[PDB]
């Protein structure tokens, strides 16, 4: 499994969603 | 791969402050070279994948 | 600092004696920074 | 300052274990479900307190402890009683009108607390009794003679303490931090219900009470006990003051570092001695 | 616009095809509120700085000044101001902070000691009658008073400690009228190596302006945000919630939303703080109300072109942020970014990568052109 | 700074004074100790 | 405690070395108009 997200939101630091889902990574396999 | 982080400098350090983004101005290209890096970062982790 | 709040050091001093407060606060945060990207370039090239 | 001839019985100092009480909140900080770490003035886990009592002997002889003692960095009180025998604390470095002092008392009705250049007695009490047999009531007669150059009053605090009664044993844990930093007399203070006798074991946060910015010197400090003019114990004709049984711990308090647990409502539920 | 704005992150005026991280976009508070406590009675600075009499150096008074609206414009009314040296504070802000606790060290010294009464000085004065802390947070005000504590014959009612065995600490008043002792013989009296360490003034009108009598008074703050108590003379404003607004709570200057909060806070807890010490909650001094402050929505800002050759028609990509949250911010013109995106209803789609305005999103299916993220992606096509 | 040894700085000063030339030793020392374990990171990436 | 000081454009360059400098007695019969002690401590002096 990946407040402190929010805190860590709250000041300039953001997290970029993977281009391929987790349902295209399932795809492939 | 692992996750993806972007930062904004000028909030990190000075956020919403004006007089602190003024002398921050000061110190040159060293956050552009911070937000090159994270997004070559970025990226490489979606080349992995 | 005298705080590490940026609000704090401009609401009690004026630009003059602000300036030096700022200028360490830009420092330790601009080392944290360049700490954090270093770090994530060590780790990047690991999971590559 | 006139006390009546009493069979007084030196001070014996018990030592017991502190287990994992005088913990209290640092600052006014609200945190939830957070493991904070802080260094300040604790009393360390698993350490000696010492144990006074203060009682009336069935033989004649009272033992009424109120011995001198001193502060430190700060000062960890527990008390368990019934009739609140013990009713305040001085504090001072000479304890006499030379130099400034405070003093914090129980007026029943109040709570006095006072910082002046008190002429305290030999040993300072207070004097309870019963106006024409109808009215139990307090004086401060026996404290001090004199007060001048007062510099701070507070007569704030209108609670009774122990009102629930005495259903598990007096439930009257009474457990208070003194301290004095920068100028800040700060009181916590917690009332714990004792299941057992004496010293359960438990943990339990100290709630800051008042702070009080006195800002003077203490190095000293001293309980305060109450003398009720006889009709006490049912069944004894001895016409005589006599004062409740109470028993009391102090402990110092140490810079010390802990690990506290905030939960989700903001209390401290559980805390780690770093250096234990 | 989003192309210019990406030609001079590149520094280029030829764009190629991709996304770029161009800027970032925040949305900017609408209203300005204040909370002060109700308290109205003005402190007793007239009490400290009129005092028909002054205790000597050595006897330093200290006044204590709390609960109380401490407005300094009445300071400037009944003193020249010789000095007005205020040391971790600006004087003129003083009229917008909260101060926990005000003392008052009021004396009275020589013209020429007004200089010794500072952090880190040296002197009779400093070492032996009043000493301040290295890191002392506050002002010192000193102004003449010859026509108040001098006499025809002599006021030798002042008086200094000129000779003392150890340096006075920080905040610390001797009053001992022991003998000082050079040496190791005890002294029994004035003789020999003994001096009395308490000196008589004699202030006298006929003395230099360096020799007349000053009235010096240190005005030592508390400034921390949790207890308040003293405040300056500022107008407290209604209460908003559920809008970015910039909130001084009782000295406390943020910006953000504030909303009603589960969170259940202590008698004695003032403001609630987070895992990594940011501020989660506040108190309303006037309401006693628990409220949730949240940092106004902000994030990055991603420019998607085909190349500026193939077009000059640009998609932008609001970050981590609801579309509704982003055109609300429009609507009210909030965002930081002022070259607001032409917005169809077909132009805009909510990605979890965030908000895209000017991309049409198609329920076809086609190899990756532009990498937009959750597997979205953009692309220049009929 | 004016030495090199903390104290010697300690000795020759108050406090207030001290504190500039322990702050500057500290950033030299804390630089020091940055560069050597970014070094260390990168030829133990080798090594790896 | 000179009876007669050189003029300041001939300041008097005294030696002093190969003994103990005790600088309590600089206390006594000095006014101290001006201690200004700049590299050091003046409180340290007695223990360097
Ligand atoms: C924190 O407070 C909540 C309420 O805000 C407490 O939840 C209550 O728990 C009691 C005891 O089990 C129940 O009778 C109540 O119905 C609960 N209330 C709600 C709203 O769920 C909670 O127990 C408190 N936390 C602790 C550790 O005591
Ligand atoms: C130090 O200054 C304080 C300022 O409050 C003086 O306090 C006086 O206290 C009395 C009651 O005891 C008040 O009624 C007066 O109003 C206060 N004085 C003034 C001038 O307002 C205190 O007396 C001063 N002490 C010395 C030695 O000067
Ligand atoms: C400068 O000061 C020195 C201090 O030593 C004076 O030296 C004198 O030298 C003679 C021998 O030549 C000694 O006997 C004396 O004791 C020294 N003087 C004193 C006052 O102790 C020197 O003369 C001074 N020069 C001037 C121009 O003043
Ligand atoms: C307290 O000291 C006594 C001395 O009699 C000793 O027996 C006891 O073990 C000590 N307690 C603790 C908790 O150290
Ligand atoms: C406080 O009083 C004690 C006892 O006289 C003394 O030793 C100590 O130095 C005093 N502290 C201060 C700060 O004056
Ligand atoms: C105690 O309280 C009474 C009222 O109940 C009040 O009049 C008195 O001043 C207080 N203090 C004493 C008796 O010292
Ligand atoms: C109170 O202050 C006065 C005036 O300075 C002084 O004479 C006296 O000794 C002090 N103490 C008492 C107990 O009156
Ligand atoms: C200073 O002025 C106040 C306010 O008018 C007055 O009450 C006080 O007596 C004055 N003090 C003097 C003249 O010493
Ligand atoms: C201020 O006044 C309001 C009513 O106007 C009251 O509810 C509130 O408790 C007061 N705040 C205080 C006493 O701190
Ligand atoms: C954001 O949009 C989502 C997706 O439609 C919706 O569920 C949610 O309520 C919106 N939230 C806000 C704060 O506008
Ligand atoms: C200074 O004092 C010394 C020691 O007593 C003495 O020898 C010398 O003559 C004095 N110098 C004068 C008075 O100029």
């Amino acid at each position: 499994t990946l407040d402190l997200i929010c805190a860590q939101k709250f000041n300039g630091l953001t997290v970029l969603p993977p281009l391929l889902t987790d349902e295209m990574i399932a795809q492939y396999t | 791969s692992m996750t993806k982080t972007s930062v904004d400098c000028t909030m990190y350090i000075c956020g919403d402050s004006t007089e602190c983004s003024n002398l921050l101005l000061q110190y040159g290209s060293f956050c552009t070279q911070l937000k090159r890096a994270l997004t070559g970062i970025a990226v490489e982790q979606d080349k992995n994948t | 600092a005298i705080s590490s709040v940026l609000n704090d050091i401009l609401s009690r001093l004026d630009p003059p004696e602000a300036e030096v407060q700022i200028d360490r606060l830009i420092t330790g945060r601009l080392q944290s920074l360049q700490t954090y990207v270093t770090q994530q370039l060590i780790r990047a090239a690991e999971i590559r | 300052c006139v006390m009546p001839l009493f069979n007084l019985i030196t001070t014996t100092q018990s030592y017991t274990n502190s287990f994992t009480r005088g913990v209290y909140y640092p600052d006014k900080v609200f945190r939830s479900s957070v493991l904070h770490l802080t260094q300040d003035l604790f009393l360390p886990f698993f350490s000696n307190v010492t144990w006074f009592h203060a009682i009336s002997g069935t033989n004649g002889t009272k033992r009424f402890d109120n011995p001198v003692l001193p502060f430190n960095d700060g000062v960890y009180f527990a008390s368990t009683e019934k009739s609140n025998i013990i009713r305040g604390w001085i504090f001072g470095t000479t304890l006499d009108s030379k130099t400034q002092s405070l003093l914090i008392v129980n007026n029943a009705t109040n709570v006095f607390i006072k910082v002046c250049e008190f002429q305290f007695c030999n040993d300072p009490f207070l004097d309870v009794y019963h106006k024409n047999n109808k009215s139990w009531m307090e004086s401060e007669s026996g404290v001090y003679s004199s007060a001048n150059n007062c510099t701070f009053e507070y007569v704030s605090q209108p609670f009774l303490m122990d009102l629930e009664g005495k259903q598990g044993n007096f439930k009257n844990l009474r457990e208070f931090v003194f301290k004095n930093i920068d100028g800040y007399f700060k009181i916590y203070s917690k009332h714990t219900p004792i299941i057992g006798r004496d010293f359960p074991q438990g943990f339990s946060a100290l709630e800051p009470l008042v702070d009080l910015p006195i800002g003077i010197n203490i190095t000293r400090f001293q309980t305060l006990l109450a003398l009720n003019r006889s009709y006490l114990t049912p069944g004894d004709s001895s016409s005589g003051w006599t004062a409740g049984a109470a028993d009391y711990y102090v402990g110092y308090l140490q810079p010390r570092t802990f690990l506290l647990k905030y939960n989700e409502n903001g209390t401290i539920t559980d805390a780690v001695d770093c250096a234990l | 616009d989003p192309l210019s704005e990406t030609k001079c992150t590149l520094k280029s005026f030829t764009v190629e095809k991709g996304i770029y991280q161009t800027s970032n976009f925040r949305v900017q508070p609408t209203e300005s509120i204040v909370r002060f406590p109700n308290v109205t009675n003005l402190c007793p600075f007239h009490e400290v700085f009129n005092a028909t009499r002054f205790a000597s150096v050595y006897a330093w008074n200290r006044t204590r000044i709390s609960n109380c609206v401490a407005d300094y414009s009445v300071l400037y009314n009944f003193a020249p101001f010789f000095a007005f040296k205020c040391y971790g504070v600006s004087p003129t802000k003083l009229n917008d902070l909260c101060f926990t606790n005000v003392y008052a060290d009021s004396f009275v010294i020589k013209g020429n000691e007004v200089s010794q009464i500072a952090p880190g000085q040296t002197g009779n004065i400093a070492d032996y009658n009043y000493k301040l802390p290295d890191d002392f947070t506050g002002c010192v005000i000193a102004w003449n008073s010859n026509k108040l504590d001098s006499k025809h014959s002599g006021n030798y009612d002042y008086w200094y400690r000129s000779f003392r065995k150890s340096k006075l600490k920080p905040f610390e008043r001797d009053i001992s009228t022991e003998i000082y002792q050079a040496g190791n013989k005890p002294c029994k009296g004035k003789g020999p190596n003994c001096y009395f360490p308490l000196q008589s003034y004699g202030f006298r009108p006929t003395y230099g302006v360096g020799h007349q009598p000053y009235r010096v008074v240190v005005l030592s703050f508390e400034l921390l945000h949790a207890p308040a108590t003293v405040c300056g003379p500022k107008k407290s404003t209604n209460l908003v919630k559920n809008k970015c607004v910039n909130f001084n709570f009782n000295g406390l200057t943020g910006t953000g939303v504030l909303t009603k909060s589960n969170k259940k806070f202590l008698p004695f807890q003032q403001f609630g703080r987070d895992i990594v010490d940011t501020t989660d909650a506040v108190r309303d001094p006037q309401t006693l109300e628990i409220l949730d402050i949240t940092p106004c929505s902000f994030g990055g800002v991603s420019v998607i072109t085909p190349g500026t050759n193939t077009s000059n028609q640009v998609a932008v990509l609001y970050q981590g942020v609801n579309c509704t949250e982003v055109s609300v911010a429009i609507h009210a013109d909030q965002l930081t970014p002022t070259w607001r995106v032409y917005s169809t209803g077909s132009n805009v789609f909510q990605t979890r990568a965030g908000c895209l305005i000017g991309a049409e999103y198609v329920n076809n299916s086609y190899e990756c052109d532009i990498p937009i993220g959750a597997g979205i992606c953009a692309s220049y096509q009929t």
